[PDB]
C-alpha cells in the first residue's frame, strides 16, 4: 500500500524507527535494499511506428508516479537493472548446471555436459523478456526428466557417469552410464 | 450515417464500432478507389497499428483499386516490406497498375485473388511541361521509376526482368487463372 | 439527420441504431443506385460481417439498381459465392444489367422479385480511346468479360449459352412473371 | 441542426430523437420531393421496420410529392401491398403522377386527402436515344409500363380501364372533392 | 456550430438543446425563408408533435417569409386547421403572399404582428410551357388555385370575396396598422 | 472543429460548451456578417431565451456587420424593443446601415462603441424589374421603408428628422467620437 | 477527424479535447489565414474568455496571417487593448499588413518573432465603384483609415509618423532582425 | 467515418481514439499533401503538445508532401528547431522542395527515408504582378528567401553553399541512396 | 434511482426487506404512499402552462410491470377559488384559536380573506406559499403589538384590507 512508504521515509531519513512500545530501532548499520518491477511495462512496450523509442524516460515517469518526490529524495540511488545478454545467458546456464551437478553429487551421481550441449540449451531457453528464469525450466525439462527417471527406475541408481552430448541431425541429448 | 454501426460483446458488451473499424479490429484492411496521399497514409497508419498489436498475426489487405499515384503505392509497399507480420493481399473486384503491384507485393504464398477478379498492369504514366532541361530531368526520373517498378515486379513474380519489360509495354489484362500462372498471385479463393 | 434513428431493447434497452444498421442487425442488406467501388466494398464488408456472425443463417440482399461498373458487381458476386451462408436476393423497384446479374446470382431457390419489379439485361458496355493496339487489347478484354458474364448467367439461370447470347444482344426488359419463367428468379413475393 | 431534436419520457426519460425519428416511432412516414432510388429505399426500410414492430397497427404515409421515377414508386407500391398492416396514405400539399398513384394505393377505406390538397395524374414520361431497334424496344417497354399503371389505377379507384386511359392522356388536376368523387381517396380530413 | 446550444435544468439538469429545439420545447415554431416542400414538412412534423404533446395549449408560429410554393403553404394551412390546439401566428420581419396567408390563417383572435413588420399579398404566380391543350389545363388549374386562395382569405379576414379579388390583383403592401384594419391580424404586439 | 470548446465547473464540472454557447450563457450575443433571415432569426431566438432566463439582467449584442436586408434588421429591432430587459449594443469592428441602426437601437444610455470602430449610415437600397405599375408599387413601398427608418433613427438619436434625412442621403462614415457626438452611441469603451 | 483529439488528466482524467481547445486551455490562441469577420470574432471570444479566466496571466496570440480586412483586425486590436491581461503576440511563419499590425500591437516588451519569420507592412487597400460623390466619400474614409493605422503603428513601434508614412508607401518586407531593429517586435525567440 | 476508430486499454480501457489521435499519443505526426497555413499550424500545435508531454522523448514526423508554401514550411522548421526534444523526420512516399527541406531539417543522426522514397529539391517559386517598383521589391524579397533556404540546406546537409546553389537551380530528384550520399538523410530504413 | 425502484418493487411484491444484519423488515402492516408531481416561464410570447401526465413519467421506471404492484392510483387536482378560500379559513381559525388562547380576538374582513387566498395560493405551487403569506401578513404586526405590550389581554385586532395599500389594516 502506498501509505506504507512513509515508514520508509522516516527510516531512510533518520535511520531510526519507533515501534508500538516507544522503543526505537536503529537502522544505521542496516543496508536497505528494495526490489521492484515497476516501470517495466513501458520499457518493454512497443511503440507504434517505424522507429522504437527508449522508454526509460517512461520508466522514470512511472517510478516518480509511484514514489513521492521526497521518497525518491531519500534514496541513495535507483539502480536500473538491464536485460540479460546471450553470453550472460551462457554463464547463467553454466551456473545452473553447476547447481544441478551439486544436487546430483548429493545423490552420488557425477554428471558431464558437453559445451555444444550448453550452447544448445542457451539457444533453446533464451528469452529476453523473462531474463534468467526460463533457463531454469529449460534445464529442468531437458536434464532432470531423464535424470529423474534414471534415478528412480533406471540406470543411475547408486551410480553416475551420465554423459550428455548434442547431435546435429536431431539436436538431441545423450545419456546413460 | 452512410457507414453502418455494429455491436460487439467482449468485456462490457455493446461495443459500437463502424463496420470498417470493426473489421480493422480483425486485422483486415481495405484499399479502394485511386491510391492517393491521404488514403495511402491512412493505410500505412492502420498497418503500423496492426503491427504494434500483434507482430506475429497476418494482415489482410483487400485490394480493389483502379490505380493511383506511384509514390503513395511505393509508400504502402515499403510499409508492407518493413513490418514484421506477413501481409496477405486479396484482390477482389479489380486491381490496376498500382493496385496490381500492391497485390503482388504480398507475403509470398499468401497473394490471393477471387475467381472473377481482374488484374491489369502497365508502365507508369506521367508527364511534364516546361523547359527542355526540366523535361529531360523529369523524363530520366520517370524512367528510373519505371525501371524500379519492373525490378520489383520481376522480384515478386519470379519472371525475368525482360519478360516484365516486354509485358508491361502496354495495358495487359489478366484473369484470375492467368494471374496465378503469371505469378502475381499464389492461388484463387473459391469457397469456405 | 436524413436517416432516422430507432430504439431497440435487448440487454440494456434503448439501443439507438440508424435504420440501416438496425436492419443489418437482421441480416438484410440494401443495394441501391449505381454499383461503384466504394458502395460495393461496403456491401462486401457487410456480407463478411454477417457471415462471421452466423455462417448458417441466410443473408438477404434487397436489390434496386440501374446498373454500375462490371468489376464492382463481380466483386459482390464473388463474395456471395465464397461465403458459406446462402444469399437471398430480392429485386424490388428494378434491377438493370449489373443489378439483374447480382439478383440472379442468389442462392438457388431463394431468388425472389416483387410483382411490379422490372428486370433488364444487356451486354456490358465500355470503350476506349487511343492507339490501335491498345484499342484491340481493350476490345479483346471486354469481349472476354462479356463471354464470362454470359457463361455465369447461363449457369445461374439454366438457359443455354447461345440463348443468353442471343437474348442480351440488346436491352431486354422482363416483368416479374417473365423473369420467373426465364429463370432469373425462383418465385414472386405476393403477401405475408 | 436544421432538423430539431425533441425529448420523450418513456422508460428512463430524456430520449432525444430528431423530429422525423420521433414521428416514425408513431408509425407515420413522410414522402416528400421527387421519388428517387435512395429516398424510396429509405421509405421501404421504414415500412419494413414498422411492419416488424407491430404487423397489426396501421402505417401512415404522408405524401407530398411532385412525382418521380416510376420504378421507385413501383418499389414503394409493392412494399405497401406486400406488408400485412394497412397503409393509410394522406395527401397533403400536392401529389403528382407517382405521388398520386402511391396515394390511391393506400388501404381501401383509408386513403385521405386534405381540403386544399391538389392531385394530378398523367401517363408516364420517358424517352430514349439510339438505334431504331433499341428505340422500338424502349417504346414497347414504356407502353407496357403505362398499361400496367393504368390497370393498377383502375383496380385501386374502381374506374374502368378505358376511363383511366382516356383521363390520363393529358395532365388532369383534381381538387380534394374531385378526388373523392373520382375514387382516388376515400374521404377528406377536415378537423379533429 | 452555427446554431448555439443551451442548457436547461428540469429533471437531471444540463439538458443540452440547440436553440431551435429549446424553443420548440416551449411550443414555438419558426417559419423563415421561402416555403418549400422539406421546410413545410418539417413545420408540419413539429405541429403534429406539439399537438400530441398537449392538444390544449396554443402553438406559436413565428412567420418571416418572402413567400414560397403555394402547395407547401396549403399543406401547412391544412395542418393548422386540422389540429385541435390553436395556432397563434406572429408576423415579424415580413410576410409575403404565402407567408401573409399563413399568418392570417392563425386562430381567430390570436393573429399578431410587430409594429414595424410588413405584409404583402398578391395573386399566386406560376406558368407552363408546352402544347396549347396542356397550357389551357394548367391555366384553369392555377385559376382554380387563385379562386380557392381568395375564398380562404375572404373567410379568414372577413372581407368580401370581391374585395380580396380587387385588392390582390397587384402586389399590395400593408403596414402593421393597415394589416390590423384590413383584418389580416388581430392586434399589434408592443411591449411586455 | 473550427469553433473551440471550453470547460466550465458549476454543479458537476467539466461542462463542455462551444465558445459561442459559453458566452451566450453570459447573456452576450454576437451579430456578424450580413444580416439575413436565418442569422437574424437565430439572434431573435437567443434574445427570447435570454429574456426567459432573467428578464431583469441586461443583454449585450456585440455588433460587427457590413449591413444586410432591412427586414431581418427590423425583426431584430422589434425583438429588442419588445423584450423587457435592456439590450446593450456594442459596436466593434464596424457597423454599416443595418448594423448601425441596430447599434443605435440599444437601450438608452447603454449604446457603446470601441475607440477605433467605424459607423456608416445611408438610405436603404433596393430595386425592382417589371411593369410600370409594379415598379411604382415597389418604389412607394421602399420610400415608406426609408421614411420609417429615418423616423426611428431620429427617435433613437434625438436628431431632427430633417437632419437624418439630409445626412443619410449618401454614405456617411462616423468615427467613435463622431458617433458619440451624433448621438448614435452613448460613450466609448476605453479600458477595464 | 482532421483535428486530432488529446487526453488530459486533471480531476477525473481522460479529458478529451481537440488540440486547439487543449491549447486554448493554456491561454494560447492561433490566428491563421486571412483576417475576416467570423475568425476575428472567434479570436475576440477566446480573448474575452481567457480574460474572464485569469485577468493577470498573459495571453499568447500566435500570428501567421497573409492579411485580411482592416475592420476585423481593428476589432481584434481593440479587444487586445481593452482587456486587462497582457497579450504576447508571436509571429511565426509570416505576418502581412493586418497580421503585422496585430503582431506589433502586443504588450510592450512581449512582441516576439521567430528567426525565419517574415514581416510585411503596407498601406491599406480597398476601392469603390459608383458615382463621383460616393467615390469621394469612400476615398476620404479610406484615407482616414490609413492615417489612423499609421498613427497606431507609430505609437506601437516608437517610430515617427512621417517614418511610417514613407515606409508603408509600398510593400516593405522585414526579416526577424530587421523587425527587431524597426521596433515591430521586442526580441527573437531562439531556443528553450 | 472515413477515419477509423481504435480501442486502447490503459486505465479504464476501451479508450476510443481516431487512428491519427491514437498515433499522436505515440509521439508520431503525419505531414501529407501540400504545406499550407492551417495544416502547418496543426503540425505546430501537435509538436508543442508533444514537447509539453515529454521534452526528452523524440518526435517522429512522417513526411509525404509534394511541397507547399515556403512560409508554412518555415513555421514548421522554426518550431522543430525551437523545441527541446529531437524531431526524427521519416520521408515515405516522396518529399518535394518544402517537404524535402523539412525532412533534412530533422535531428542530426535521425533523418531517415524509405528505400523507394523519392526526394526532390529546387529553388522556391513565386511571382507578382503590378508596378515596376513593387515587382522589384517582391523580387528582392524572394531572392532573400532563396538565399536563406540555401543557407539552411547547406547547414543541415553539410554541403557547400555554392554546391546547394548549383544543385537546386533546377528540379533535382534523388533516390534513397542518393539522398543518403547527398546528406539529406542519415540512413535508409530497411526492416525491423 | 432505478435501484430504489427495484427495492420498492421487492417490497410491493413480498413486503419483506432484509436488514444487512440479518433482520427482517416486515412491511405487512405498512401502508406505502408515494407522491409524484410530473408538472412544470414559457419562453416566447405567452405565459400558458397547465398539463398532467404522470403515468408516462413513472411508467418510465414504474413500468407496467412495476405499475402492476400499485394498489390504487390516487389523483389530485388543482385547488378552486372556493377551496383556497376554505383553506384560508382553516389557517385563519387556527391562528384564531392560537390567539384566543391568550385573550385576543381576531377578525379578518372577507375581502381580506379573498386577498390572502389570492396572494398565498399559486397554481404551479399549490397551497405551499400560503403558510408563509398567512404567517407574514397576520402574525407580524400582531407579534409587534403583543411583545411591545400595547396589545395585551382584553385587546383585539380587526383585519381589513387597505383597498389602495393592500396592507391588512388593523386596530386595538
Amino acid at each position: 500500500h502506498p501509505d506504507v512508504f512513509n515508514i520508509l521515509l522516516q527510516v531512510m531519513d533518520n535511520g531510526t524507527l519507533t515501534d508500538n512500545n516507544g522503543r526505537k530501532a536503529d537502522f544505521r548499520n542496516v543496508v536497505l535494499v528494495m526490489t521492484t518491477n515497476a516501470g517495466v511495462r513501458e520499457t518493454e512496450r512497443k511503440s507504434i511506428g517505424l522507429i522504437h523509442q527508449d522508454n526509460s524516460t517512461d520508466a522514470m515517469e512511472e517510478i516518480k508516479k509511484i514514489f513521492t518526490p521526497e521518497f525518491r529524495n531519500r534514496l541513495d540511488n535507483i539502480i536500473w537493472f538491464d536485460h540479460l545478454s546471450t553470453d550472460v545467458i551462457h554463464q547463467v546456464v553454466d551456473k545452473f548446471i553447476v547447481e544441478l551437478q551439486v544436487q546430483l553429487d548429493q545423490k552420488g551421481v557425477s554428471l558431464e555436459v558437453s559445451q555444444e550441449a550448453r550452447n544448445w540449451l542457451a539457444e533453446k531457453g533464451y528469452d529476453r523478456a523473462m531474463g534468467a528464469r526460463p533457463m531454469a525450466r529449460v534445464i529442468q525439462d531437458n536434464l532432470k526428466k531423464p535424470l529423474a527417471n534414471e534415478l528412480l527406475f533406471g540406470s543411475l541408481v547408486d551410480g553416475g557417469q551420465v554423459t550428455v552430448a548434442l547431435d546435429k541431425e536431431k539436436n538431441e541429448l545423450t545419456y546413460g552410464f | 450515417a452512410l457507414v453502418p454501426m455494429v455491436i460487439e460483446q467482449t468485456s462490457r458488451g455493446e461495443r459500437s464500432f463502424d463496420i470498417y473499424s470493426r473489421l480493422l479490429k480483425e486485422r483486415v484492411i481495405f484499399l479502394t478507389g485511386q491510391v492517393e496521399d491521404h488514403m495511402a497514409n491512412l493505410i500505412v497508419a492502420q498497418m503500423l497499428f496492426l503491427e504494434a498489436e500483434n507482430p506475429e498475426k497476418d494482415i489482410y489487405l483487400y485490394i480493389n483499386s483502379p490505380g493511383g499515384v506511384i509514390t503513395a503505392g511505393m509508400s504502402i509497399y515499403d510499409t508492407m516490406q518493413f513490418i514484421k507480420p506477413d501481409v496477405s493481399t486479396i484482390c477482389m473486384g479489380q486491381a490496376a497498375s498500382m493496385g496490381a503491384f500492391l497485390l503482388t507485393a504480398g507475403a509470398k504464398g499468401k497473394r490471393f485473388c477471387l475467381p472473377n477478379s481482374r488484374v491489369m498492369i502497365h508502365q507508369p504514366l506521367g508527364g511534364y511541361q516546361g523547359q527542355a532541361t526540366d523535361i529531360e530531368i523529369h523524363a530520366r526520373e520517370i524512367l528510373k521509376v519505371k525501371g524500379r517498378m519492373n525490378e520489383l515486379m520481376a522480384l515478386h513474380t519470379g519472371q525475368s526482368l525482360e519478360q516484365i519489360e516486354r509485358d508491361t509495354e502496354r495495358d495487359r489484362f489478366l484473369s484470375a487463372p492467368e494471374a496465378v500462372e503469371y505469378g502475381l498471385v499464389d492461388s484463387i479463393l473459391t469457397h469456405r
